[PDB]
RNA sequence: CAAGCUUGAGUCUCGUAGAGGGGGGUAGAAUUCCAGGUGUAGCGGUGAAAUGCGUAGAGAUCUGGAGGAAUACCGGUGGCGAAGGCGGCCCCCUGGACGAAGACUGACGCUCAGGUGCGAAAGCGUGGGGAGCAAACAGGAUUAGAUACCCUGGUAGUCCACGCCGUAAACGAUGUCGACUUGGAGGUUGUGCCCUUGAGGCGUGGCUUCCGGAGCUAACGCGUUAAGUCGACCGCCUGGGGA
């Protein structure tokens, strides 16, 4: 539910949380856990290689069972959980044999819930399935680009696909994004839109949530020099350049895409 | 336990099929101490207009006394399960245990 | 709507001599009744200004009558306000 | 006149085609009371009966549809 | 909701008299049977019955003369949400004394005229012309 | 309106039968109808008058028009 | 104040008709767009034109797909709802009304300043959605001018979710409840009897349309659903502007 912070200091004014009482209030399970040392968006030869990341808080890297691969065994939801990796929320599932994985919590998913992946899966939301098996219409989340690869798509907070078509071996998939993607029959997706849709909802309110979240802030290139910048420079403010990149690619409206082995999947571009 | 009246109409292809679909609709009811008033296969019959790009379908009638429940989980396995096209779930006041008139 | 059983049940319940059902106490009760099951309804369907308006107009009846009640007889009342556990 | 209080029908049925079929016109349109002669409360049964059919392809919607 | 019986009765007398009605009938009461009683003494009904046990029936006979109704103009003094008490002085006439006032006296209802020869006063009930 | 031509059957009357299946219809009427949006207090108002016209019609033939007119 | 009574008011039994409300599904027709086929020079539009779309192949025509919105016919001075309003079909949850007999409760009622809720359309906020329609805007006409009417386009908005707004010729321009008073022609929804000897006959209730008598009204008209005859309670008006 989202809640508007009331303005008692100037930072706090604007603030609105997604407060959540079905999270669990205590720790994640520790044999999922592993890890997540920060970038500073830096790489192998420590140059920035992507602007304005760094600082934030330490975060702990949640396994999250994409693949979903415990065919026949159903499990039995414990517990939603607060993922700091994702904007979506997880849940911890425990299969009647006795292992616990993490997985994407999809939206009407609560505790006591039974799930289920295979071929003979229920349809119902948070079961997954071959998407030959789910029936044509469905919204779909979490959904393999290659059999058996892992989850890739609609992954994030509220998103989700639609099975447009199913034709041979590949159906149709609408993405979130508005573009129409073939993807073979044989991939695994999960019933449902994933869960924490009002994750749109929230504020920052303040710089320092901002900075909270590893974003560090974001200078504007017309504010630089004209060696920093292509925007950089000019008495007062001035930009009669057409807008780029800080490497000097057109911004507005310039289509990027190169990719030419894909573009036979890609049945209609986004809009 | 209200009174219901179920018609659907099967693909054409899969007619040597409607027989088993329909014990284990009958199945579904006995479980919930549920009666069934009357049961009529009509058979292959030919449309008035094209559903789905076909001209005949298979056509079930089926008076049930059930549950809701029941009939909510018929409806749904009717939605998923794709050789039934068309089904029609009906409330109805009695048991109506006599004859159509298609079959009178 | 209350199904027969259950009102019958009422009525066996707060009836002072067999089915009479006219008595004031059972009509309360069954009013109250009502109200319990439409909470359930109402809590679901936030946009039911109709239906609510039938609910409200019941709720009035069943004060009408507690208030008759109170003129009437304070002791029975206070029972059947024990009763059904409503607090005034 | 009307035909259903002569016979003195409890309901309409659905699955009635051919009693359906006296009621609506070459187009498949639903014909009006005034021309039947039925009564109103008849009436609005036969339409639903109708309806039902169109949904259950026993009757058409319109006479071009293929 | 019915709030003044007498006014009801006196209204249906009204519509009697209007629509030429040999006889007027409406549930009975003492207040109205008195009332009743009073108007046969004075000669504006002709006749008066009360029949009935659980719910008893007042029914007037209405009185007519060279083809129209006696009772010209009859009207409540007295109201639910106005009463009228005037003193044995106070006592109004009825078309200087032609017409009858109905009132309700200390030693029951009765004519104006009785009221004064009395002595005493009470609540006008109504005018009858 | 489907029409279909019998056998041994001239053009012309086959032309009109198809005429008054569509009458039958009331094709072109609909067409007229649907051709503007008529906002629907319009519609009603046109209902009604003509409610009012049948009305007052009648009440003229029957009971204003049963006297010497010469 | 005390005891009662059953005619007001309410409860119960069985049915009845209904676009009453909320939620979830689905169907068919059509518009639009997308992909492809056939095919060739116009299409579109109007009072007449032009802008516009078209030999980069339109319009027309067939196939397949996508999506949104609204539900032809039935459909009715028909129905339901307090009003606003509500219209394909199906299911789930649900409010009201009426009749039929009885049985019960026993005045528990009416009205209502403040107060609370509901409240068309447009509008506003966040998030969706977006076919058609279309404020704004653009171009073409028309015209003395045309910030219009007409045409080609077309964005908010219209649709959904949750909030806000609280107004309309929100009208029957007629506050709510009760009683009484000549009639006729209907419609609709029950129900009792009668040989249903037939679609009928004789009744008796509920809701409703038109005509009209007495009466009323300035007149127009209203006229058992009154604007008649009365009672109860509330809201409101005090010359026209300014306002
Ligand atoms: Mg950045
Ligand atoms: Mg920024
Ligand atoms: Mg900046
Ligand atoms: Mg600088
Ligand atoms: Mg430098
Ligand atoms: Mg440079
Ligand atoms: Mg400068
Ligand atoms: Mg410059
Ligand atoms: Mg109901
Ligand atoms: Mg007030
Ligand atoms: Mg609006
Ligand atoms: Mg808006
Ligand atoms: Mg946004
Ligand atoms: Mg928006
Ligand atoms: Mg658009
Ligand atoms: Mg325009
Ligand atoms: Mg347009
Ligand atoms: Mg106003
Ligand atoms: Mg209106
Ligand atoms: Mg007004
Ligand atoms: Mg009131
Ligand atoms: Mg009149």
């Amino acid at each position: 539910a989202v809640v508007k912070c009331k303005p008692t200091s100037p930072g706090r004014r604007h603030v609105v949380k997604v407060v959540n009482p079905e999270l669990h209030k205590g720790k994640p399970f520790a044999p999922l856990l592993e890890k997540n040392s920060k970038s500073g968006g830096r790489n192998n030869n420590g140059r920035i290689t992507t602007r304005h990341i760094g600082g934030g808080h330490k975060q702990a890297y949640r396994i999250v069972d994409f693949k979903r691969n415990k065919d026949g065994i159903p499990a039995v939801v414990e517990r939603l959980e607060y993922d700091p990796n994702r904007s979506a929320n997880i849940a911890l599932v425990l299969y009647k044999d006795g292992e616990r994985r993490y997985i994407l919590a999809p939206k009407g998913l609560k505790a006591g819930d039974q799930i289920q992946s295979g071929v003979d899966a229920a349809i119902k939301p948070g079961n997954t399935l071959p998407m030959r098996n789910i029936p044509v219409g469905s919204t779909v989340h979490n959904v393999e680009m290659k059999p058996g690869k892992g989850g890739q798509l609609a992954r994030s907070a509220g998103t989700y696909v639609q099975i447009v078509a199913r034709d041979g071996a590949y159906v149709t998939l609408r993405l979130r994004s508005g573009e129409m993607r073939k993807v073979e029959a044989d991939c695994r997706a999960t019933l449902g839109e994933v869960g924490n849709a009002e994750h749109m909802l929230r504020v920052l309110g303040k710089a320092g949530a901002a900075r909270w979240r590893g974003v560090r802030p974001t200078v504007r290139g017309t504010a630089m020099n004209p060696v920093d910048h292509p925007h950089g420079g000019g008495e007062g403010r001035n930009f009669g350049k057409h807008p780029v990149t800080p490497w000097g690619v057109q911004t507005k409206g310039k289509k990027t895409r190169s990719n030419k082995r894909t573009d036979k999947f890609i049945v209609r571009r986004r809009s | 336990m209200r009174h219901y009246e179920i018609v659907f109409m099967v693909h054409p292809d899969q007619s040597e099929q409607v027989p088993g679909m329909i014990e284990r609709y009958t199945a579904a009811i006995t479980g919930a101490e549920g009666k069934i008033h009357r049961l009529e296969d009509w058979g292959r019959r030919q449309l008035a207009y094209p559903i789905n790009k076909l001209h005949k379908a298979h056509y079930v009638l089926m008076n049930v006394e059930a549950p809701q429940e029941v009939i909510d989980e018929l409806e749904t396995t009717f939605r998923f399960n794709d050789a039934v096209i068309r089904s029609m779930v009906m409330r109805t006041k009695h048991a109506v245990t006599e004859a159509s008139p298609m079959v009178k | 709507s209350l199904s027969t059983e259950a009102t019958a049940k009422i009525v066996s319940e707060f009836g002072r001599d067999a089915n009479d059902t006219g008595s004031t106490e059972v009509q309360v009760a069954l009013l109250t009744a009502q109200i319990n099951h439409l909470q359930g309804h109402f809590a679901e369907h936030k946009k039911d200004h109709h239906s609510r308006r039938g609910l409200l107009r019941m709720v009035s009846q069943r004060r009408k009558l507690l208030d008759y009640l109170k003129r009437k007889d304070v002791a029975r009342y206070t029972q059947l306000i024990e009763r059904l556990g409503l607090r005034r | 006149f009307c035909r259903f209080t002569a016979e003195g029908v409890q309901e309409i049925d659905y699955k009635d085609i051919a009693t359906l079929k006296n009621y609506i016109t070459e187009s498949g349109k639903i014909v009006p009371s005034r021309i039947t002669g039925t009564r109103a409360k008849y009436q609005r049964q036969l339409a639903r009966a109708i309806k039902r059919a169109r949904y259950l392809s026993l009757l058409p919607y319109t006479d071009r549809h293929q | 909701s019915m709030q003044d019986p007498i006014a009801d009765m006196l209204t249906r007398i009204r519509n009697g008299q209007a629509a030429n009605k040999a006889a007027v009938t409406m549930p009975s009461s003492k207040l109205k049977v008195a009332i009743a009683n009073v108007l046969k003494e004075e000669g504006f009904i002709e006749d008066f019955k009360v029949e009935g046990d659980t719910k008893p029936e007042l029914e007037l006979t209405l009185k007519y003369f060279q083809g129209k109704a006696v009772v010209e103009s009859i009207q409540r003094v007295s109201r639910p949400g106005l009463r009228i008490y005037k003193r044995k002085d106070e006592l109004p006439k009825v078309m200087a004394g032609l017409g009858i006032a109905v009132v309700s006296t200390s030693k029951g209802v009765m004519t104006d005229r009785a009221a004064r020869q009395a002595g005493l006063g009470g609540e006008i009930i109504c005018y009858v012309a | 309106p489907v029409i279909k031509v019998r056998e041994n059957e001239p053009f012309d009357v086959a032309l009109r039968r198809f005429k008054r299946s569509c009458e039958k219809a009331g094709v072109l009427a609909e067409v007229r109808r649907r051709e503007f949006y008529e906002k629907p207090t319009t519609e009603r108002k046109r209902a009604k008058a003509s409610a009012v016209k049948r009305h007052a019609k009648k009440l003229a033939r029957e009971n204003a028009r049963r006297t010497r007119l010469y």
